[PDB]
């Protein structure tokens, strides 16, 4: 399509709405050009949802409790307020890890406060601390919990503050309030600073005066990935064997001590930018700690991430740079051999939260596909500055998409291949469009790596070349 | 490392021994992890009557819980009316989980809107969100009724739905006569089920309240059916084919079970069949209504019996035999139809199966947990198959219906080693599966780590999930099957001896060891 | 010694330790068993690329068939018919098998008789047991028809079951116009199948081959279906199902599905339902013939070709999208009755489930057997379904159907790694899937030794069984599914995918080990 | 029913044969009087069965394969004929073993010819001779072969003997011809009876020279035990701990070395005189090997059985008989305390092949039921001698009772309880009468001995009192 054509259906798809809802929803949709820097001369983002559209958007609590928090893995994270939330968001997210659950690791449980009406009147200050000693007495093991506040708590004025640093000091125990509640902000995003917040003054500090951790030159912190199917350890695996030694992941797979210990690191290496640039800008202005971007989505994009990264390091993790490349070379280039030609010229429309969307356009087009649509739930306009380079040329760019609008542009656009979310997936397959989970990765994964790439590979084809494909249309018309 | 032709996923690809190997490393290095030993002393003591004392003191913490909260019943309900939109006024993150939690279940598309309520509504409300909310929802997705349920910042900081609704009709926002049925659900009182109870009479009280005065009770000659929170596409259907069989009129209030499983022919449906609001508007017309799931619908009996003046009959769940006999021959009695000759013969064929099957049930423990009716239905079809309900836990049930279960196990012998918990949830039932270890658990996915739990003590104590209930993430399909009526019954006396003998195949496999007792025959 | 209250039987009774030791002194004091190392060694042995080849060089021995003979499947035939008693003429030891095989896989009632021929017979023939035994069994049991087939004792003796009839009639055992079709069915030429085709020809020869004169094809309006050798009640019913939904005219001919699923309701039915005798004369009237399972119905297709003059379709087994799409659309044409909007929404719904669980389905391999008609239709499904039918093994199939298959297989990128095996046995299915391991068998209840067998090398090299075809005698209730047309592909899929969900739970419930992908959610 | 009644009864049933029958099922069919001790004064057995009447029974290949030779478990049987009989007796029969299935032992395989047109019509002595070469390429470790014959082979002249014998020599194997074809006899019994000369012809005597056995005076054989569901087990166990030496098990967990020690004992113990008579007298007059009847139903007949065992040895088998006999006095009370109560007074009716339907009396007697009706498949008159003085005054027997027959007289003697096979099984039980399975226990068992009067005790009382059968009846009809 061009320039126009995708400008029509733009204006085309804004026509069902009534006026108010027209006008904002044409800011957050826009037609690429490459040649932009300044991302907010094109689209507007990161501004609230209009009622009653549809949004794919979640809150607060599931950008602190459900991305940044949970998945540290020694920690009991509480969800307190009412059953709900803790209860959709067991188990959710593949933020996997190693370890002994409901002994030594808590990530997969529900940990709730359970708020009734009676806590809601009254309030809940004194159910927590009970709480907290329930824990303490039934999971002797965990090594420090937080409060993941619900909408409820700020709403009728607890301080779980208060709570935390009395107990926390009762116990001698890192015990970390967190006020994300749903009600904060537009989207998960908002749920993300909070949560960096948090650890920033309850956690991260917790070493600043101990001397007795022994750091090497090669000493770096994987930030922003949490471990998706395994994507954290299929990444560490070549920073390691590139001579680096990965004091800490945040969080997948994460420990309190490996958070504590990261103000001891050299560099912090960011994926997530949308998630922990907040306290990878902390660690740089407190403790000189630089920070880069790094993208491990494809042999492309990975091996120019190894290259940055080691040339921040010296001519003996440079010379083991190019040993890690050339030991997978062979290893990707039969992935491309095989399924490149089984995907070349595809097209695919993604959507996604607030890195993903732009991250895997590499490795797309390393099997030759073409990434036709991208956009964002949650996004800010320094992740659309990031996109506009990745997309091609009169690409459709769409900000916290209606369902709507996500569903007329798949009809006109007819992309041969789609990666969302969950609530997504099952419309998009029962109009004919293989479909992708983009989050969870469809129960498979990893995704990032060498290692990644060619499971990332193996699925774009086994979807894509289904043959169930061929059969929605009954032959009797 | 990966060879191409054979790829590994996470499983088993993070067993080679170089990634083995850089897992020990970074547990070395910069967990400071708890030893080994310390790690299997804490799991022992976990398993322990002394542990599972101190776990039943719980007061304030809940870990693991078997309920979930009332707007997600709220969406269920609305889903089961003819192009209707749930809509749930509050904060949008509440309904991302709905649909999720629901799309994981049925795997299929969960439509359901909010309409993002932020923190500035804390000063002046969520009235112009409704107003715009209303009116773009119905512009945008074309649904014929708009079914408005809420969240709980909307509860807290007390909105007036009636109100809100009434002053978006009267400033133009939505149509005075669009249908905007409505109810308060609080995620802080009861449970989904509530919300489901709260939901139904918001929309049956729009619809008929004010228009009683021409109604008369049997003119329409016709029972009206309410399901309740049912998430078995099989059970929806199975009422309508006894019902049909019968020739007994009849009108479903609430029915999602096409919008829950539509065909993949190439086109997105929102919306498909549903409740008309033609059969709402004449459902005080019918003989009487009756309840299938009456231990979550209180609020709804009350509307039904003062307001429609429908003497709604004292069944339980139609599920079992006798509850399904008592069941037919209620609906017979009201309708007048006789029981037919199809009917008659297929309780004839459970019955033939309990007969086949009962050597391999007789004397078997479950462990079960789920909503009220569905349990108390288990635990009673169960006892009629010989088989020991030991622990029953239901998290979101009461103490009226915890007496009511107690009756149940003291008219059957299969009943005396069998307590009800209410208000417990699995970390609880994790303990009474060690202390008093049963043959299998009947229950939902999160079951899958209790069953884990079991067998990290020793395969001797592993005690396997048969999962039947909500949610069911990590099988697919099940959500198609049936546990009312005779055909239910069918296939969960199926499902149960077939999980037996899959069990002793397991146990007897071991060549030269148990194998002398792997019977071709069974 | 026994504890009251915790009953043992074998299983776990002979792993007390005194048990054990007595079992222990057994073997050292008189068994003079080979040594425990040795019989690793020869284990390990048969295993191997090197014993297969040995194995698969055998032209004498037979080793675990997956086929049985002729009379089975006569018996099978006839039961489809009203009021109708099998009759096995020869040896009475032949009929108390056919029976039991039967009543272990179906759970219920068989009834077939002999006439008890005895090695007395060898000199005169037995005339004289099918004279009193026609009059006995009609006296005693008061069936409307009694189909005859026959043991290889008198098939080796040459009785001439025609003129042994006919002699019956003549001197006044039974009356002439009573029903007597027959059939002779040697076990020693092909198998089960073999024995159905030639029942049903003989049946239709008795009701039509002297009266063709006054029949007009396509005069009734009907379809004849002819289901052949079927263990699967489902089967009968989805068909009947689907044709009364299209409004179809049609006749089963040959329905087993009353009598083997009478209710428990106090009394014994020994005939229930049936193909009429009224159908079987009219059947040339209708408008075609459709063979279900034509790969061994031959001698039947001949028959309703020559003699009734129907053009019977070229149509596979309806299994499967393709091949369910593929009848429907022949029986519209052959009707004239549109295919209707409950059977397009049922295909979809299956198409929906095929999205919905590809990606768990995608590369698996399988080993399978069975009879031909079902394996080929299993083989099709499966590369629709995207999954790889590597080791195809069929007993009792010919060149010509293997040569169909092969096609098949062609016509597919997943049928790239398959072969497919004709007169092979389960000794040698068990050395292919050590050699060449896939990830699952399908197939009936024998399959269960080659699991014990795979898991004996251990964990890793265990082919679990999945349980479709005949006989399964180790599950109950098996017997009532469905493998035939879209509601049968739903049941294969369904039970597929999730026994690959069950496989994966048990390789990742390992705490700490494997468990980090224990996801809730598949 | 009184005498009259059952008399009446059984005329009244054979009203609907015609005349040559109806004067030969009134030969079969008697009324039990306690006080005769020559049955065939009351009852005729052991003939040709009627046809078109629906018996119950096998044939001669079931006798001897399925019988008395299949449980033999480290030899290998042929099923010599076509497909059918081997695969409808695989598996069917609970023999149970202790062995590595398909290495060293084989029983629940099924090795066959699988005869074709071309074998029928010029032989199959010639593939028989080539099928054991197979066998001993594969399967190396057997110690031994039968030939199992079907139909066919007697009848088209095939000379199994020469093959056993040229093959046997050539090989230095045991090759056993067993001419059970199903044409011989009128029963299983014949099979039994070919099958117990085929063991003295070609195994019994391998080592009448061989004096290298170390004998003791407390050296017996379990003659006629199957072991189903573990039967065998739970005998030698307590003939054990009374202080003998069991040297072989016929053929329950049999091997081909225990069979060929058994010469060397000092005396048989016969529990299944049906089937093994023949051969337990034939070692009598060859060896001079006493053998006597035993019973190890139930514990009043497991106790008297065990007395007059001991009897036949010294004081201290005598004494260490009380003693065992004490030790499990309170394990069999416990058993009666609990299940008698649940049982007292309820009527059975058994109907089992040549043992079983006299012998399992005592056992329900134990549990105060009364057996009102037994018969027997093959059955002779010698077991009707034994039956008569077990059943009560005014009994019923049956001798090859029809389907009909045995249909007509439970619906008028109305047992609470049946007994039978599983062509029997289904159709009691739609009648609403419970049933068990007393060949394959249903799966369950063991039967024999202390332990198992515990199972039998469960099991009667799980399916009598079962809660299904009140459920038979619609509450509307
Ligand atoms: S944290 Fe973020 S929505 Fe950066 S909230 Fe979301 S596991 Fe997405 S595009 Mo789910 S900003 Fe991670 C994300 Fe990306 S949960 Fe995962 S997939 S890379
Ligand atoms: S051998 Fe006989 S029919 Fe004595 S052929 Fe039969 S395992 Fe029966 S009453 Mo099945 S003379 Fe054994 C018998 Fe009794 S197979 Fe078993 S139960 S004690
Ligand atoms: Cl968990
Ligand atoms: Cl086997
Ligand atoms: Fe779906
Ligand atoms: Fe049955």
């Amino acid at each position: 399509m061009s320039r126009e054509e995708v400008e029509s259906l733009i204006q085309e798809v804004l026509e069902v709405y009534p006026e108010k809802a027209r006008k904002d929803r044409n800011k957050h949709l826009a037609v690429n050009d490459p040649a932009v820097t300044q991302s907010k001369k094109c689209i507007i983002s990161n501004k609230k949802s209009q009622p009653g559209l549809m949004t794919i958007r979640g809150c607060a609590y599931a950008g602190s409790k459900g991305v940044v928090w949970g998945p540290i893995k020694d920690m009991i994270h509480i969800s307190h307020g009412p059953v709900g939330c803790g209860q959709y968001s067991r188990a959710g997210r593949r933020n996997y890890y190693i370890g002994t659950t409901g002994v030594n690791a808590f990530v997969t449980m529900n940990f709730t406060s359970d708020f009734q009406e009676k806590d809601i009147v009254f309030g809940g200050d004194k159910k927590l601390a009970k709480l907290i000693d329930e824990v303490e007495t039934l999971f002797p093991l965990n090594k420090g919990i937080s409060v993941q506040s619900e909408c409820p708590i700020g709403l009728i004025g607890d301080d779980i503050e208060s709570v935390s640093k009395v107990k926390g000091a009762e116990l001698s125990k890192t015990i970390v309030p967190v006020r994300c509640e749903g009600f904060r902000g537009v989207s998960q995003s908002l749920g993300h600073h909070i949560a960096n917040d948090a650890v920033r003054d309850w956690v991260l500090g917790k070493r600043d005066e101990d001397t007795t951790f022994a750091s090497t030159p090669y000493d770096v912190a994987i930030i922003g990935d949490y471990n998706i199917g395994g994507d954290a350890w299929s990444s560490r695996i070549l920073l390691e064997e590139m001579g680096l030694r990965c004091v800490a992941q945040w969080s997948g797979d994460g420990s309190i001590s490996e958070i504590e210990l990261t103000p001891k690191v050299k560099l912090n290496l960011v994926h997530c930018y949308r998630s922990m640039n907040y306290i990878s800008r902390h660690m740089e202005e407190k403790y000189g700690i630089p920070w880069m971007e790094y993208n491990f989505f494809g042999p492309t994009k990975t091996i120019e991430s190894l290259r940055a990264i080691a040339a921040k390091f010296d001519e003996s993790i440079q010379k083991k740079c190019e040993e890690v490349i050339a030991k997978y070379k062979p290893e990707w280039e039969a992935v491309v051999a095989k399924y490149r030609p089984r995907l070349e010229g595809k097209r695919v429309m993604l959507y996604i939260g607030g890195l993903r969307p732009r991250h895997v356009i590499g490795a797309y087009e390393d099997l030759g596909m073409e990434v036709v649509g991208t956009g964002y739930e949650f996004a800010h306009n320094d992740d659309y500055d990031r996109t506009m380079k990745e997309m091609g040329d009169s690409t459709l760019l769409y900000d916290d998409v209606t369902g709507y609008e996500f569903e007329e542009f798949v009809k006109r656009i007819k992309p041969d291949l789609i990666g969302s979310g969950i609530k997504e997936k099952f419309i998009f397959q029962k109009m004919g469009i293989p479909f992708r989970q983009m989050h969870s990765w469809d129960y498979s994964g990893p995704y990032h790596g060498f290692d990644g790439f060619a499971i990332f590979a193996r699925d774009m084809d086994m979807t894509l070349n289904n043959p169930c494909w061929k059969k929605l249309q009954a032959p009797w018309e | 490392s990966q060879q191409v032709d054979k790829i590994k996923a996470s499983y088993p690809l993070f067993l080679d021994q170089d990634y083995k190997d850089m897992l020990a490393k970074k547990r070395d290095g910069f967990e400071e992890k708890y030893p080994q030993d310390k790690i299997d002393e804490v799991f022992q003591w976990t398993t322990t009557k002394e542990y599972q004392e101190l776990n039943f003191q719980r007061e304030a913490l809940t870990v693991n819980p078997a309920k979930a909260c009332q707007p997600l019943g709220a969406v269920l309900c609305a889903l089961g009316f003819e192009k209707t939109m749930p809509y749930v006024h509050g904060s949008q993150g509440c309904v991302a989980y709905f649909r999720s939690y629901f799309n994981r279940h049925f795997r299929e598309p969960v439509s359901c809107v909010s309409d993002s309520m932020t923190e500035d509504a804390a000063v002046f409300g969520g009235q112009q969100n409704m107003k715009d909310g209303l009116q773009n929802c119905k512009a945008t997705y074309k649904p014929d009724m708009i079914a408005v349920s809420t969240t709980c910042m909307a509860e807290v900081i007390g909105d007036d739905l009636n109100a809100f609704i009434n002053n978006s009709k009267k400033e133009g926002f939505i149509p005075d006569e669009f249908p905007v049925p409505f109810a308060h659900t609080p995620s802080f009182v009861g449970s989904h089920v509530t919300g489901w109870d709260n939901m139904f009479e918001g929309i049956a009280r729009y619809f008929t309240l004010k228009s009683m005065d021409d109604k008369v009770v049997g003119s329409n000659k016709k029972i009206n059916i309410v399901p309740g929170f049912e998430t078995y596409l099989g059970n929806f259907r199975v009422i309508k084919r006894m019902l049909s069989e019968m020739g007994v009129g009849y009108s479903l209030l609430s029915d999602p079970e096409e919008v829950l499983d539509t065909p993949a022919d190439g086109q997105f449906r929102m919306y498909a069949g549903g409740t008309t609001q033609e059969e709402m508007k004449d459902a005080p017309n019918a003989l009487n209504t009756v309840l299938l799931q009456p231990w979550h619908l209180e609020k709804t009996k009350k509307f039904v019996e003062g307001t429609w003046k429908h003497e709604v009959p004292k069944l339980n769940i139609p599920m079992g035999l006798d509850w399904t006999d008592e069941f037919l021959m209620k609906v017979s009695e009201i309708s007048g139809q006789p029981i037919p000759a199809s009917l008659t013969k297929e309780r004839g064929r459970l019955v033939d199966m309990m007969t086949d099957s009962h050597t391999w049930l007789h004397g078997k423990r479950f462990a079960l947990w789920g909503d009220p009716d569905f349990v108390m239905g288990l635990v009673k079809f169960l006892l009629e198959l010989g088989c020991e309900p030991v622990h029953i836990l239901c998290h979101n049930g009461n103490k009226r219906w915890k007496k009511a279960v107690d009756a149940i196990l003291a008219a059957s012998p299969y009943g005396k080693n069998a307590t009800v918990y209410i208000g417990k949830d699995l970390w609880h039932l994790r303990s009474l599966v060690f202390t008093d270890k049963p043959d299998f658990m009947i229950g939902n996915s999160y079951g899958k780590f209790i069953q884990r739990d079991t067998l990290h003590k020793g395969k001797e104590f592993e005690v396997p999930l048969i999962r039947i209930g909500f949610p069911i993430f990590d099988r697919h399909h099940l959500h198609r099957s049936t546990t009312l009526g005779y055909e239910g019954a069918m296939q969960i006396l199926t499902t149960l001896v077939n999980s037996i003998l899959e069990r002793l195949d397991e146990e007897t496999r071991g060549m030269q060891a148990t194998d002398y007792n792997h019977d071709l025959v069974r």
